[PDB]
């Protein structure tokens, strides 16, 4: 007998219990485990799903570019950005009464409508775009796009056009065509629109596609392109006093490099960016030309990685193009961590030094998007672990890898896992003590004696990059400084966005910055730890000695030999997950409180109640919760009312994640099992009868559970508190 | 065969047998008993065992074997004699325990050797030279 | 619930079918994709 | 502008083409 | 069903025989071991996984080893 | 909830003070029927409201209940680690810390086992107990003696 | 022979049947389509068959004389296209009665139940109730607009 599905696996379609519903769920795409897989249909299935998933960031990209052409404001949001608040989409929920449509007919809008907070509008209107018909048309093409690449995944698993498996092991003929026509083909088609479009239509000019070609970008031509005379290009950059969308200090140039932040916008010059996408492009595609392909010409990163034999290490780097090239789930690692990396440094730089016009100045959706891609950060990192622990347990080679630097890597893993765990015990440790010496200091009316250690270090970074606040005259601070004399059209526009306590740009630090950072820093040691532990054990430890052959992923080994909960490495991910959510916290607690004082103009707050913990306490959460708390009340409903809501809302799935955490199967089944013999036993009901018998979810599956509505509630709630305090403050 | 004995004096409980004894399958114990005793039932409640020969259905196999393990570990004369069968639907009945009228403790003659590696633990061979296979390093 | 901008008949409609129509069709394909053969 | 009445209905269409294109996909990867 | 698999390191103390509750296991003739005897998994289809076998084993780190696999009514322990 | 329920509805309809005209005035002016019915209600009105006492106790005889309101807070964080975790890795990490002791042959001859999974539970639930009951207690300590 | 990226095959790989096998004739979306209408869902009765068949059928039948019938500029539009739609299901189970009647005099056959003369009979049956229902329900919500438009768009909270 069978039932079907899942098809990939027989051992979940002979589950006669409802198991075999959930597991099929949460096996579908590892297709390595599928039944009969094959290396090369398992390369094949990834480049289809590859397309698909192309296709639906489009798709989702399309609707966001036609929900603001169609319910938007965006014609009238460009007369007045600085007053004017984005909407997104208009509403439409049959639930409301009168007070929710009241309340949410807002920012000039004749419907219930919310308010956009993704920063999208001041994106498009940098770009270039000033109608909705052009965003229609944006929506419309992306459409098409996801079409084309639709088809291609269709085409891609037809045996007529099915890619082989030595294709797909290409390395070097991918990496040059990601490094030069992926990565620097594309950089220049944006500098190319930022020269034609974006740069012309923040001067007062429009440029279409039905004048594009008619119209030169600059006075001059191609030739001082094609000659060499590129200073024509930098002519008369746009002055500082230049009014965003019309000619008033407009100028002609298409490339400069003055620095700094626009004026007017608070934003970063287009001709910078411009000329950044320029230099980046002839980068990577001079990048792109270092691996061999077809013409003999180049180098092959087999024999790169083999040559980087030494005396201490050993094996050095042999076979690890190899190592790499046959193993997805180490590939995936490294991409994970490296896009975990520069989407928590795309964080850090759209906060400090913004590119698109007005955004320094809307802070709810600057505070949202430096959340956002911090919590996508570190999706992405603990997910690099998990990877790297799965390769440990599936694909590594211990024989192709002898002596090399991954088996040196798990040869001392004591000596990496016990030198974590000081340095997690050590930053905790005097972390909390000092918060915690802060607080009873301040408590007993002497808040004379706070431990308050001044950032110096930072403080010094920052001076060297030009910041004379703390007369550190040191680099950059120093005019009579060797780096500060070169001449670099770059230096007076950064001195000046840098030395104006103004904007967000390297924002001065006290000794609650110090403390905070102490306390990422622990953060990050501990969420490392757990997750580099659970791959260094992954394949063994002293309690299970053979944990490479149970899989990445099971309950546990049972009570014997001590007690074997949480064992896999999959439970290292999963209890990693929580410390990740945990620095997170601290990041956007920290962030979010430093902004608020910095919008505010009272950084006195912060800076004065950041150092012991009840300052956060209630100065931080219990204060700027007073506006969410009160979305709707006795007395009626504001705009806060769907905050408030989702805010309880993610309280609610928290709690409920708490409940899958904290009590463990076997009272379920028991209590399960009851209330089967009830229904057995009812007349009436006895008609009818489950296909599938009712059992317990399991031990993975509830840890999974608990901690998927724990991480729905962590990122609602916040959201919710963000979005509501920094919006009913209006920073 | 046709399975023999008396039913145990017992008033009934909610914990016995559901659908799955007639849709599925069912489980027997017998036992020989010495004098009318009282036991306690692995459903629940306890339960008076006659003098001679007891015949009991339970829905599951390990039931019968905690049941059997209270006949042979808590009775002044061990009742060791018990034998547990699966009824099916159709009537059918197979025999199960003990295997060959021998406890599975101690060693028998006959028995084969099944699940028996001639390796060690540690001598498993490693996943990755087994991938792309439909086994696990405890399997080839 | 109104809208001022065009086709407003649109969600007026829309909204069920994405809310009750197109996720019971969708559960109800699933379900029996669930418990198929047997 | 705003938006045409005639043109918001006239997305649809090309979305209808996409749609297709992805229930071919999904059932090409079923298999 | 679940695997239950021994392996040479095997002493023959019969004690995962007589920790299991659903019979899967048996001793039969070795010679391997003083006690001239090994364990064995006949009726694995029995198997629920309670690892109590490798909980009464004495060898350092386990002779018998409990893998869980496809899950049944008997693997689940249902009685219904 | 029970205590939740006696202080808010002892607060809003039964506490409050009485001036010379048999007239009645309750601590929190009778809140309980028109907010006691969400839970938005508990969160603003009673919990967020009535917690003011405590977290502005610092600088004066009450800044005790400030302290054990986030000890307590503290406590229940530390037995979620307990509550959510397993016996095994925190195995591992021992046997890792215990190589790193015998590197310096500081090994202790009483070899260093991670809590069993029955302790491990008694320890996460009585520190949620502790943690809970005592960030209570310094709330309803601090705030009915700030009510007058 | 690396040749068959051909979509019109045989049908049922028979080429000898006049069918071919196309993509509106025999493919997968057409087949799992029109196999789960209700004249062909498997483990369907007749009668279910036919009330799902006459729901659907009455449903849609309202409209033609409601908007284009005589009765449209008077003031009972939706009475006269109710109306036409009953006089048009009667006049329909009548038909499918007969059709029913003449059809299966003979030997009952075992392969499907519609196909029988109890089994037509009952569909013709689900037919009349499921049309007389769908006409009068499509009628019901033209007459009540009023109410099912405040009801979308909330305007009774
Ligand atoms: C120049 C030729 C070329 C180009 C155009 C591509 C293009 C692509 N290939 Mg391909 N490929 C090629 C040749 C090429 N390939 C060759 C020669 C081989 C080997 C024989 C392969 C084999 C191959 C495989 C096996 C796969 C791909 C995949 C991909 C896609 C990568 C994933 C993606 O879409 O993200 C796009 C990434 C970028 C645009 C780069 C972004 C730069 C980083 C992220 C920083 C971001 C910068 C900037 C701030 C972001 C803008 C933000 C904005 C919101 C403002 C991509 C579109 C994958 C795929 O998806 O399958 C379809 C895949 O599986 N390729
Ligand atoms: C960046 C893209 C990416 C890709 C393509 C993969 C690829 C894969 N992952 Mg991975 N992973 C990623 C990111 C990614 N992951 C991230 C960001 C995390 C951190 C949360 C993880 C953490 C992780 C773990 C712990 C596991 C995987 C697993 C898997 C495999 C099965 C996926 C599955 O069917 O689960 C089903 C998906 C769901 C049920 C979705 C439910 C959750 C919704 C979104 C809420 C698969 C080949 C699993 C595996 O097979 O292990 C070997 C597994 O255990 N991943
Ligand atoms: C506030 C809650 C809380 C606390 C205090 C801890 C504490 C700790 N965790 Mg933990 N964790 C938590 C939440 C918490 N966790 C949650 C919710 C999870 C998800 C289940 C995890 C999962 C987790 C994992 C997977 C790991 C840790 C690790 C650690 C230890 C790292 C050392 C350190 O961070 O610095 C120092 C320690 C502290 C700051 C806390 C102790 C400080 C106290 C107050 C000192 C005083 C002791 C006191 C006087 C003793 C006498 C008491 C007497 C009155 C009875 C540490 C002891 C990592 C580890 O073990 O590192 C080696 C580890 O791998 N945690
Ligand atoms: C992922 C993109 C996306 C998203 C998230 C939304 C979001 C929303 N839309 Mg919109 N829409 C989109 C694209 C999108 N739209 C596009 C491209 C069009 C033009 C064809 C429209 C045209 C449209 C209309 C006419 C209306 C909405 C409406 C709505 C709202 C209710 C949904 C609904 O009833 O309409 C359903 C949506 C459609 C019929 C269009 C199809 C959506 C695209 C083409 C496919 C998306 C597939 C994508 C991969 C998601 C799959 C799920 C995912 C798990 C894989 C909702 C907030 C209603 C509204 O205004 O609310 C007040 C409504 O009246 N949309
Ligand atoms: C000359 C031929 C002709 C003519 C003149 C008409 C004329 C008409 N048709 Mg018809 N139609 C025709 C042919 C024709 N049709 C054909 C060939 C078909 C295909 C078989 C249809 C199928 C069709 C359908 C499905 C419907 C109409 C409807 C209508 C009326 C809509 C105008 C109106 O009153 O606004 C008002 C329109 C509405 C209020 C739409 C009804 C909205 C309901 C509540 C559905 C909500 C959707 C959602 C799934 C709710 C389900 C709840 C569930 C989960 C419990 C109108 C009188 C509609 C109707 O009968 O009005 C009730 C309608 O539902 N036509
Ligand atoms: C020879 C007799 C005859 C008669 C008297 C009529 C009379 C009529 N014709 Mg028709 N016509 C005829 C022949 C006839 N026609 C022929 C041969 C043709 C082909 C060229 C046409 C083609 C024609 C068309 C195309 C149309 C008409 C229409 C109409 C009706 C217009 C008014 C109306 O609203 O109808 C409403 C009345 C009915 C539909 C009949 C219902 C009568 C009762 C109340 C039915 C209730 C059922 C009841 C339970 C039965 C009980 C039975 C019991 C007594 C035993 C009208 C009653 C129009 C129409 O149908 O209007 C809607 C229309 O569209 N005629
Ligand atoms: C800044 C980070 C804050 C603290 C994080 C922890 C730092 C770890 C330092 C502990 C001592 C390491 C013991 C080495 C053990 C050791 O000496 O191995 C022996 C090894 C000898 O290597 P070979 O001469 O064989 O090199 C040939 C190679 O091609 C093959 O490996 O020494 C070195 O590799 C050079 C110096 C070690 C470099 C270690 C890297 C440590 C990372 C430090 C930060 C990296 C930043 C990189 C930015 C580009
Ligand atoms: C343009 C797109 C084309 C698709 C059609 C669109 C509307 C038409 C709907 C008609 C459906 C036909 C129903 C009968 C179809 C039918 O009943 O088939 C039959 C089958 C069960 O019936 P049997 O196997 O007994 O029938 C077999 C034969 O009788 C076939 O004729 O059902 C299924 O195969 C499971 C359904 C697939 C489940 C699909 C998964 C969907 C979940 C994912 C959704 C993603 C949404 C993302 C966007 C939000
Ligand atoms: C003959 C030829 C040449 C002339 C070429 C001519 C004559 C024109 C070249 C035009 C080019 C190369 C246009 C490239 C256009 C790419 C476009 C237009 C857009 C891509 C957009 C994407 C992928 C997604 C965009 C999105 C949408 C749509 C939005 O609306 C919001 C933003 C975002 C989400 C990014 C020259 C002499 C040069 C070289 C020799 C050959
Ligand atoms: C487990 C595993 C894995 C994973 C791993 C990981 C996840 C890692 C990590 C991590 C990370 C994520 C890292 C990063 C880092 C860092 C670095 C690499 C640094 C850099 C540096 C430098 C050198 C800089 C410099 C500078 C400065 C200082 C400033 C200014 C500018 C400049 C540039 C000058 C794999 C799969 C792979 C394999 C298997 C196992
Ligand atoms: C889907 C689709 C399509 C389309 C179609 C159309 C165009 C139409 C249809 C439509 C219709 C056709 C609908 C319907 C509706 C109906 C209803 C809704 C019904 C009903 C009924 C009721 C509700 C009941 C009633 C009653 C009775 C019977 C009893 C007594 C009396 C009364 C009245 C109560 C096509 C194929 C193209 C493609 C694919 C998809
Ligand atoms: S408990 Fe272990 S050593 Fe003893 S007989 Fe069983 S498998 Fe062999
Ligand atoms: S897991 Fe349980 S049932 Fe299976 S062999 Fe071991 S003790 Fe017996
Ligand atoms: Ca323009
Ligand atoms: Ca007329
Ligand atoms: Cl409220």
């Amino acid at each position: 007998m069978a039932t079907k599905f899942p098809k990939f696996s027989q051992d979940l379609a002979q589950d006669p219990t409802t198991r075999r519903i959930w597991y099929g769920i949460a096996t579908a795409h590892d297709f390595e485990t599928h039944d009969g897989m094959t290396e090369e249909n398992l390369y094949q299935k990834i480049f289809a799903s590859h397309f698909g998933h192309i296709a639906i960031i489009f798709l989702w990209t399309s609707g966001t570019l036609f929900h603001v052409a169609w319910q938007g404001n965006f014609e009238q949001w460009i007369k007045d950005p600085l007053n004017i608040r984005p909407i997104a989409h208009a509403i439409w929920d049959p639930h409301f009464g009168e007070g929710a449509v009241n309340a949410f007919t807002q920012a000039g809008a004749s419907n219930p409508v919310n308010i956009a907070y993704s920063g999208v509008y001041h994106w498009f209107y940098t770009i270039g775009m000033t109608t909705n018909q052009e965003l229609y048309s944006g929506a419309v093409f992306l459409l098409v796009l996801a079409s084309l690449f639709l088809f291609a995944g269709w085409l891609h698993l037809q045996p007529k056009f099915r890619p082989s498996l030595a294709w797909f092991k290409n390395a070097e003929s991918r990496l040059n065509h990601h490094l030069a026509g992926l990565f620097g083909v594309s950089s220049l088609a944006w500098a190319g629109h930022l020269v034609h479009v974006a740069i012309p239509e923040a001067r007062g000019q429009h440029v279409g596609w039905d004048n594009f070609l008619s119209t030169p970008p600059h006075p001059a031509g191609l030739m001082p392109f094609f000659t060499g005379n590129w200073g024509v290009y930098a002519a008369d950059p746009d002055t500082a006093g230049h009014i965003f969308g019309t000619s008033e200090g407009a100028g002609t140039a298409i490339l400069t490099f003055l620095g700094g932040f626009h004026p007017q916008t608070e934003s970063l010059w287009l001709t910078d960016i411009a000329h950044h996408h320029l230099a980046i492009a002839v980068i990577f595609i001079i990048a792109g030309h270092m691996y061999r392909t077809n013409w003999g010409i180049g180098h092959s990163i087999k024999e790169i990685l083999n040559a980087h034999k030494g005396p201490l290490t050993g094996a050095g780097h042999t076979n690890l193009y190899d190592t790499i090239n046959n193993s997805l789930h180490f590939q995936l690692g490294l991409a994970l961590a490296s896009l975990g990396v520069i989407t928590s440094l795309v964080a850090q730089h759209m906060y400090s030094l913004p590119s698109y016009a007005f955004i320094a100045q809307d802070h709810t959706t600057q505070a949202a998007l430096y959340t956002h891609h911090q919590y996508i950060a570190g999706f992405l990192m603990v997910g690099a672990f998990a990877h790297g622990a799965i390769f440990f347990v599936r694909d590594y080679d211990p024989v192709a890898n002898k002596d090399n630097v991954l088996a040196r890597m798990l040869e001392h893993k004591e000596a990496l896992i016990s030198h974590l765990s000081w340095v997690s015990l050590f930053l905790g440790f005097h972390t909390l003590g000092l918060y915690v010496h802060n607080d009873v200091v301040v408590a007993f009316g002497t808040p004379e004696k706070q431990i308050l250690i001044e950032p110096v270090f930072a403080q010094w970074i920052q001076a060297t990059s030009g910041k004379a606040l703390y007369g550190f005259d040191v680099l950059l601070s120093n005019p009579d400084s060797i780096a500060s004399t070169t001449g670099a059209a770059w230096l007076p526009g950064w001195l000046d966005a840098i030395n104006s306590g103004t904007n967000s740009l390297f924002l001065t630090i006290g000794p609650g910055d110090f403390l905070v950072h102490h306390a990422i820093a622990l953060g990050l040691h501990t969420t490392a730890l757990i997750l580099i532990k659970g791959a260094l054990d992954a394949r063994g430890s002293k309690l299970m000695p053979d944990k490479k052959d149970f899989g990445y992923s099971f309950p546990c080994d049972g009570p014997g030999r001590g007690g074997t909960c949480d064992i896999s490495a999959w439970d290292a991910f999963y209890l990693a997950m929580f410390w990740m959510l945990n620095t997170l916290g601290w990041l956007t607690f920290y962030w979010h409180w430093k902004h608020l004082g910095v919008w505010s103009g009272n950084v006195a707050q912060f800076n004065e109640n950041s150092t012991y913990l009840m300052g956060w306490f209630r100065d931080y959460l219990w204060a700027n919760s007073a506006q969410l708390i009160n979305g709707y009340n006795p007395y009626g409903v504001n705009n806060l009312s769907v905050w408030a809501w989702m805010f309880l809302f993610g309280h609610l799935v928290w709690a409920t994640g708490f409940m899958f955490l904290i009590s463990w199967r076997g009272y379920w089944q028991e209590l399960i099992e009851t209330i089967v013999w009830a229904h057995e036993r009812t007349p009436l009901a006895n008609l009818v009868r489950w296909k599938d018998k009712p059992v317990a979810l399991s031990i993975v599956q509830a840890r999974l559970v608990g901690l998927a509505h724990f991480t729905v509630g962590y990122v609602l709630t916040y959201a919710a508190f963000l979005i509501a305090s920094t919006a009913g403050k209006f920073g | 065969t046709e399975l023999s004995g008396q039913p145990p004096k017992f008033g009934g409980s909610t914990g016995g047998l559901l659908s799955k004894a007639n849709r599925e399958e069912k489980y027997a114990i017998t036992w020989t008993s010495a004098s009318e005793q009282v036991f306690e039932m692995p459903t629940g409640g306890a339960a008076i065992m006659n003098e001679g020969e007891n015949l009991l259905y339970l829905a599951r196999k390990e039931q019968c074997l905690a049941l059997g393990t209270q006949l042979r570990t808590k009775f002044k004369p061990k009742i060791q004699d018990y034998k547990i069968y699966r009824v099916y639907p159709s009537g059918e009945v197979q025999y199960l325990h003990p295997a060959d009228g021998v406890f599975p403790e101690k060693v028998n003659e006959g028995r084969e050797a099944q699940g028996t590696k001639t390796r060690r633990i540690g001598q498993n061979p490693e996943p990755v030279t087994i991938k792309f296979s439909g086994k696990a390093p405890y399997e080839v | 619930m109104d809208g001022s901008y065009a086709a407003s008949y649109l969600p007026w409609i829309l909204i069920p079918m994405v809310g009750w129509l197109f996720p019971a069709v969708t559960m109800g394909l699933l379900f029996i994709h669930i418990e198929s053969e047997g | 502008m705003a938006l045409s009445d005639t043109q918001i209905l006239a997305a649809l269409v090309v979305a209808l083409l996409p749609a297709f294109l992805a229930f071919r996909l999904s059932t090409e990867l079923y298999k | 069903s679940h695997s239950v698999k021994i392996y040479d390191t095997c002493i023959g103390c019969t004690q995962c025989v007589r920790a299991c509750p659903l019979d899967v296991l048996e001793m039969v003739p070795w010679d391997g071991c003083k006690a001239a005897q090994i364990a064995s998994s006949p009726r694995t289809e029995d198997c629920v996984g309670c690892k109590r076998c490798e909980t009464a084993c004495p060898t350092d780190f386990l002779s018998i080893r409990v893998y869980l696999g496809a899950e049944t009514t008997r693997s689940m322990g249902l009685a219904y | 909830i029970v205590i939740f329920h006696f202080s808010w509805k002892m607060q809003s309809d039964v506490w409050g003070t009485v001036s010379p005209d048999g007239s009645v005035t309750h601590v929190t002016l009778g809140n309980f029927a028109q907010s006691a019915i969400t839970i938005n209600g508990w969160l603003r009105d009673f919990l967020w409201a009535q917690a003011a006492n405590v977290i502005n106790s610092y600088g004066s005889a009450l800044s005790a209940y400030g302290i054990m309101f986030l000890a307590g807070h503290f406590v229940f964080a530390f037995s979620l680690m307990f509550l959510f975790s397993g016996r095994g890795y925190w195995q591992e990490l021992i046997e890792s810390i215990v190589w790193a002791h015998n590197k310096l042959n500081v090994a202790p001859a009483i070899q260093p086992r991670a809590l069993s999974i029955i302790q491990g539970r008694a320890v996460g639930v009585a520190h949620y107990l502790l943690g809970g009951i005592v960030t209570t207690w310094a709330f309803f300590l601090a705030r009915s003696l700030s009510i007058g | 022979m690396a040749e068959s990226n051909q979509v019109v095959q045989a049908y049922n790989g028979d080429p000898f049947v006049g069918h071919l096998s196309t993509p509106i004739s025999d493919s997968a979306f057409t087949r799992t389509f029109i196999g789960n209408l209700p004249a062909y869902r498997k483990g369907l009765s007749p009668i279910l068959r036919g009330l799902e068949v006459g729901m659907a059928h009455g449903y849609f039948l309202i409209g033609p004389w409601t908007l284009l019938g005589p009765l449209r500029d008077s003031e009972y539009q939706y009475i006269g296209g109710l109306i036409g739609a009953l006089a048009l299901i009667l006049v329909a189970t009548a038909a499918l009665s007969s059709y029913g009647l003449v059809t299966f005099q003979g030997e009952q056959g075992s392969g499907d139940t519609l196909q029988t003369a109890d089994g037509w009979s009952q569909f013709a049956a689900g037919f009349f109730v499921g049309g007389m229902g769908g006409a009068f329900v499509a009628y019901f919500l033209l007459e009540n607009l009023s109410v099912v438009d405040g009801i979308f768009r909330g305007l009774f909270n």
